């Protein structure tokens, strides 16, 4: 069933006990924390041997 | 309770895991902050039940 | 509700 990305991630922040308000009105901190976080772990996985 | 939803030009609330629509209210809903901040976000009238008994 | 009764 479809559903927007924005709106997806405001139920699974209903989910952890977050009022989903607190997505929506900090969508783009938000968004700008998982794409930092995304971008390490391609200087992890190209660094690190073991 | 769960999503917004449109079926072309009303607006209601519905739970998300089977389609049954209901007139938006001050109860089914909660405030938070000015509409600026939201990214996406629609206008429409928000049903008040208190108003309309108590200026009968 | 009760500064509303003053309606
Ligand atoms: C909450 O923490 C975030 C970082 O996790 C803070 O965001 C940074 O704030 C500084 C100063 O305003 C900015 O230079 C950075 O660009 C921000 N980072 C991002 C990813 O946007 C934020 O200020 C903190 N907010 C509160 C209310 O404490
Ligand atoms: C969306 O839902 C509303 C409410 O169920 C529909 O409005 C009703 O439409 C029927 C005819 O289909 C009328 O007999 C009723 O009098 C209308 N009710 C009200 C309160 O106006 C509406 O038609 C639905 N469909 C669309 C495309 O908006
Ligand atoms: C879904 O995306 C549309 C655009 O595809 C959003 O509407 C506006 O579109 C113009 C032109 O692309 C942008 O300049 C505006 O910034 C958009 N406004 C907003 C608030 O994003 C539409 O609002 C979006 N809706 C949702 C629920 O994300
Ligand atoms: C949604 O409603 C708001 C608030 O009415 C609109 O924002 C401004 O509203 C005042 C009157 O309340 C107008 O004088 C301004 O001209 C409005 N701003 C703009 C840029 O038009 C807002 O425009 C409405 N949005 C939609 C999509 O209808």
């Amino acid at each position: 069933l479809q559903i927007p990305f924005a709106m997806q991630m405001a139920y699974r922040f209903n989910g952890i006990g977050v009022t989903q308000n607190v997505l929506y009105e900090n969508q783009k901190l938000i968004a700008n924390q998982f794409n930092s976080a995304i971008g390490k772990i391609q200087d992890s996985l190209s660094s690190t041997a073991s | 309770e769960g999503v917004f939803v449109s079926n072309g030009t009303h607006w209601f609330v519905t739970q998300r895991n089977f389609y049954e629509p209901q007139i938006i209210t001050t109860h089914n809903t909660f405030v938070s902050g000015n509409c600026d901040v939201v990214i996406g976000i629609v206008n429409n009238t928000v049903y008040d039940p208190l108003q309309p008994e108590l200026d009968s």
